[PDB]
């Protein structure tokens, strides 16, 4: 049986997220905006128990639960042609419509105000789902709906499922645009610290490293939330093919896992997209082998996190998952890997043996894919700890100004104290540190006391 | 008369619905139901539980097949025998006592034959073996571990086993795709150039014999063979070491499992760098290099 | 002096050079063969350096194996 | 792995000639303006990683450092629609803006302070290349910007790449023209002092050969400087078309060179282009042979540098190397050189073997060839002197008349005396005093 995935979708940025990401597995899977099949999607060999319930004989409703502080984007969601496409019993909406104001702690508060009501929608998409692996949380870091939302939502998921794997599907503030919520390092740290203590793996969607990415590889100068979430779904697809089309290898989330997090502390993860396309050069299916397909990857302009240079610390890969989707030869497959290797393309761990997996993948037979091959990368890569050392630095900027730290007190999260946006300071210095020693030979002995 | 022949046996007799059926069971091709039942199958072993009980296996099995395939459901047939742990001190060779039988209609019966028959079902153990190792290094859950004080030594712990859960799913992605899945695409060729009976039983037998000599069974490759189930026992006391946490795996015993595990890689590098200067195995050199590719020289 | 790997690593030397010359003709690289000689040790034939041992083996097709006779084959390996 | 070229463009004439240079090798290479291999560069036979570094599989992009203390030119480069070809990471640009000012010392104390985030660059470049041979740097003597950080940038990279070879391609001022730089004759002091102690080889370009050949052989009445930058370009493509089309010999730059340069300090190169045709004598393809190839490359009009004329001293050819692209008999070559040598069309130093060097090479097959063949000539010929002896006048005449002196004064390196012009002037007399003993048999006895 598949291994069901709830898709919650938190804040008006996750929501959107999860909007976008319905309506492009809808169109990918042949499913109707109502949830129905559509006549083309005749191969049967997908996994819609994965991602979807049936709602009736006829309907198959995904398995994604909207949940925002601020009514706004929930009615919007639902005024959407894929208000059907989401189970109703999985979405909770909080009453009041208000949102956090920009405010994590706030966000946590109507998270504790619509406790229940989360919960409840959290059991019935369980009971719906015939092997609930956990759930998969779609939000920003950097407003305050989304940020506590994700809070509360972790916090929930460990208590009721806290034998259970959580990923999560991070939209991190932008880093290159100043953003207009002071206080959004406060609300990014509360976020990093619910996801650092309930949940399990937290997988950063930088809209900065975004828009770079579409200028760079998409040629879209200026990434919409609406595009960033349309990209966001086509990753979520790709990596969701091995589901529908089942293969050799990321038949199951905890094989297709287990490779990318050696320690439990080393749970950021990089993610990789193949192929990478502007959207004009749709046109020419160039004949691109696995050498030239890992050789696109490795372009830093298909790289979909945009990790700072850092000059002091030799950052480098911790771990490597190329996911290859299409027609792939298995010789063509070792050539590569041979390749790779001989080529040094990927610099790894000094402190354990590292290397670049890949697995080869069928496409959903459902969704037409314009490419002979595609690929996904996961990696994990200490340059990753220059993201996570430019947001401490803001916290820093904004905490020692305690600019808009007034949204967050007027919620009891925040209310006499910052100590849990301290404290998760404190935790994602202590993770930058041990992911520039992950880079380095002494990760042995990193986060030792 | 052999082309009319050739089109009844493929119309008639749903020829390539049986080679992808014998993909699906005995290359493990429903990974989906496959995967679903091998980890029924771990979580029991894991759980100390009875999985030796041939009605228990062959309840769970057909479930397992009439969920997603039905109509192979009804040919597929799963028996399991207590395998003597004892002697088998792997963990994935717990599996060798199952039995898996296939239904294969007349006249497809003369093309699978009790040989052909008994060579796929040692083909589905192995890859049931190997799906068990799997299952088992990736069903080690970190909380397992968190019990144990030592944060550096347990740290260390879970580098060895991520390390060596590195080598053994090179390893099994070398079996699957560079010997299970290219051998698969060659016998789909070779099966859609088969011009009469006797050519696809020779292309049939070919695509045996070759799953064979890549699975280790001929007589040259019984030391590399003796060499993969000492890895093998390796990697299951590893597993069950993560199995049991570092609350139970001490420092002295980590240190301990993980010195065992780079000694059995030394020998089986050893062992496969013999094979390949004697030219014996060039292809194995491939495996060899992939098993070695990315693994730190320790 | 040559050894029983020193061939294969010479094979190996002269693919990753052709790859890195993006020589990428998997065609013609299969049809070329590096001959060197035995470590164990005519004996191998006892080159006293391995750059002595090399030899050059090159897969004639049908039909042109006709055009490549081992006598020519010979003298273009002198 | 190829030996990957590093191309630096050094100040206003430096980066021009960078620019002709990399706008002739992409025309060379099928390479699109923003690096990518065009569509029907489908013959894959050139050596772009010899020059140039892959984006992607198909996209190649110059390995080419463009390198100005003045932004204008910087940014009239990265407004072209080249700018997409080369290496953003291989390009460093002096945020100031504001140049040498036409001083040495200016250019050399921007290169110190540059130096960091100079450094930085050439170690990336490094790191991005797999078996780098070197550095090619595009440079004028005269100015400040590219004489003096041209100093500064050769004592650095000899210190941090003790191992690396290092080439230039050194823009000679013209010493025809009244240089408006009084003081570059210092700037050209300097710079031959650099390339003198941590240059292995410097390929001289004189402005005043460009404009000369321009003039009487290109007919171009008023030589622009971009007109004599797209001639070096196209000089420097027939130069490293051997590179990227590789055959039996000259395999490496190093190999190439190597025999060119017998001494250290015997690094002066003199260069000669074929087919030398009149801009408007295109038209008429002669069928050369090698015979008559060479017979033209003779003719000192088809000699890519002009030597002065030398009266005092019996200047000869230390080495000749041709490099020959295009369709060549191979007995019309022999009796080249026989005819060559039964006619002395040149002479040779009398003190050790010597030659014409001959190399047939193919022409890229990206870039069609209006010429069925066409030639280098690359010669270490002891008349060079007769163009180093007019450096060395008129730095004397500078540092005697103490020209432009004060604005180099301002400048550390030169604020308190101009000691390093004068060492560097007494440098270039005794190398040309030894250039004319290599023109002389008492070469064989020289530096006993």
């Amino acid at each position: 049986m598949p291994r069901e995935i709830i898709t919650l979708q938190l804040g008006q940025c996750g929501n959107q997220i999860g909007f976008e990401f319905w309506k492009q597995l809808c169109a990918e899977h042949g499913i109707s905006p109502e949830g129905i099949v559509e006549e083309f999607a005749t191969e049967g060999t997908d996994r819609k128990d994965v991602f979807f319930y049936q709602a009736d004989d006829e309907h198959y409703i995904p398995r994604a639960v909207l949940l925002d502080l601020e009514p706004r984007v929930i009615h919007s969601i639902l005024n959407s042609p894929y208000a059907k496409l989401y189970n109703p019993e999985n979405i909770y909406l909080s009453e009041h419509g208000g949102g956090a104001g920009n405010n994590w702690a706030s966000g946590f508060s109507q998270g504790e105000k619509i406790h229940e009501d989360i919960f409840d929608i959290i059991d019935r998409e369980a009971d719906g789902s015939d092997s609930l692996e956990g759930f998969v949380l779609c939000h920003s870091i950097a407003g305050g709906t989304g940020s506590g939302l994700g809070s509360y939502l972790l916090e929930r998921l460990n208590d009721r499922y806290p034998k259970k794997l959580v990923q999560t599907y991070s939209v991190f503030p932008n880093q290159d645009e100043m953003s207009d919520v002071v206080v959004q390092p406060y609300n990014s740290l509360l976020t990093l610290k619910r996801l650092t203590q309930n949940a399990d793996c937290v997988v950063v969607l930088d809209n900065t490293a975004l828009n770079r990415i579409a200028t760079d590889r998409l040629h879209i100068q200026n990434p919409s939330f609406s595009q960033i979430n349309q990209l966001v779904s086509t990753i979520m697809s790709a990596s969701t093919t091995t589901l529908r089309y089942p293969g050799y290898m990321n038949n199951d989330l905890i094989g297709l896992i287990a490779s990318l997090i050696p320690t439990p502390r080393l749970h950021f993860l990089m993610t990789g997209y193949t192929p990478l396309t502007t959207d004009q050069s749709v046109a020419s299916v160039r004949k691109t082998t696995v050498l030239d397909v890992m050789r696109r990857l490795l372009q830093p302009k298909n790289v979909m996190v945009s990790t700072g240079r850092d000059r002091q610390t030799n950052h480098c890969y911790i771990a490597i998952l190329n996911i290859i989707q299409g027609e792939v030869d298995p010789t063509q497959v070792h050539k590569s890997l041979q390749r790779i290797r001989e080529r040094k393309l990927a610099n790894f761990i000094p402190w354990g043996p590292a290397s670049i997996q890949v697995a080869l993948s069928r496409k959903s037979p459902y969704l037409p894919s314009a490419h002979r091959v595609s690929g996904l990368m996961m990696a994990n890569h200490t340059s990753i700890s220059s993201l996570f050392e430019r947001t401490c630095r803001q916290y820093d900027k904004l905490r020692k100004r305690e600019a808009f730290l007034e949204q967050f007190r007027k919620e009891d999260m925040f209310k006499d104290n910052f100590d849990e946006m301290d404290t998760s300071r404190e935790i994602v210095q202590q993770l930058i540190d041990e992911y520039h020693a992950a880079t380095r030979p002494d990760y042995i002995s990193w986060g030792t006391q | 008369c052999c082309g009319n022949l050739m089109q009844t046996l493929k119309k008639d007799y749903r020829l390539v619905e049986y080679l992808q059926a014998m993909r699906n069971f005995f290359l493990m091709e429903g990974g989906d139901t496959m995967y679903d039942f091998y980890t029924s199958i771990f979580d029991k072993i894991r759980e100390k539980e009875t999985w030796q009980n041939v009605s228990f296996l062959n309840v769970q099995l057909q479930e397992a097949v009439g969920q997603r395939y039905p109509e192979d459901s009804s040919r597929l047939s799963i028996s399991f025998e207590n395998v003597d742990t004892a002697k088998k001190k792997l963990p994935v060779h717990i599996l060798d006592g199952l039995t898996l039988s296939y239904k294969v209609p007349w006249p497809v019966d003369i093309v699978i034959s009790l040989e052909c028959q008994k060579i796929y079902n040692q083909v589905f153990l192995l890859l049931l073996q190997i799906k068990w190792a799997k299952y088992s290094l990736d069903v080690l859950l970190f909380g397992e571990l968190v019990s144990t004080p030592v944060r550096q030594q347990i740290h260390r712990m879970f580098l060895l086993r991520v390390k060596l859960m590195h080598f053994v799913n090179s390893l099994h992605n070398y079996i699957m795709t560079r010997i299970l899945h290219s051998t698969g695409l060659e016998f789909q060729h070779q099966v859609e150039e088969a011009k009469d009976l006797d050519q696809l039983i020779k292309i049939h037998y070919r695509y045996l014999s070759t799953i064979h000599d890549r699975c280790l069974l001929r007589e040259k490759v019984s030391f590399v063979k003796e060499a993969i189930m000492k890895v093998l026992n390796l990697a299951l006391m590893f597993a069950d070491g993560w199995q049991a946490g570092l609350g139970t795996w001490r420092m002295e015993s980590i240190e301990k499992m993980e010195s065992d595990f780079k000694n059995c890689h030394m020998f089986l590098v050893t062992i496969l760098n013999k094979a390949v200067c004697r030219g014996s195995f060039p292809h194995l050199e491939s495996l060899a290099l992939s098993l070695m590719a990315g693994m730190e020289q320790s | 002096p040559p050894t029983a790997v020193t061939e294969h690593d010479v094979n190996v030397a002269f693919q990753q050079s052709a790859h890195k010359v993006l020589l990428d003709d998997d065609n013609l690289l299969p049809l070329l063969h590096l001959t060197i000689e035995y470590h164990g040790k005519s004996p191998r034939e006892a080159p006293a350096s391995g750059w002595a041992a090399l030899g050059l083996s090159y897969k004639v097709q049908w039909p042109l194996h006709i055009l490549f006779t081992p006598a020519v084959l010979e003298k273009y390996n002198v």
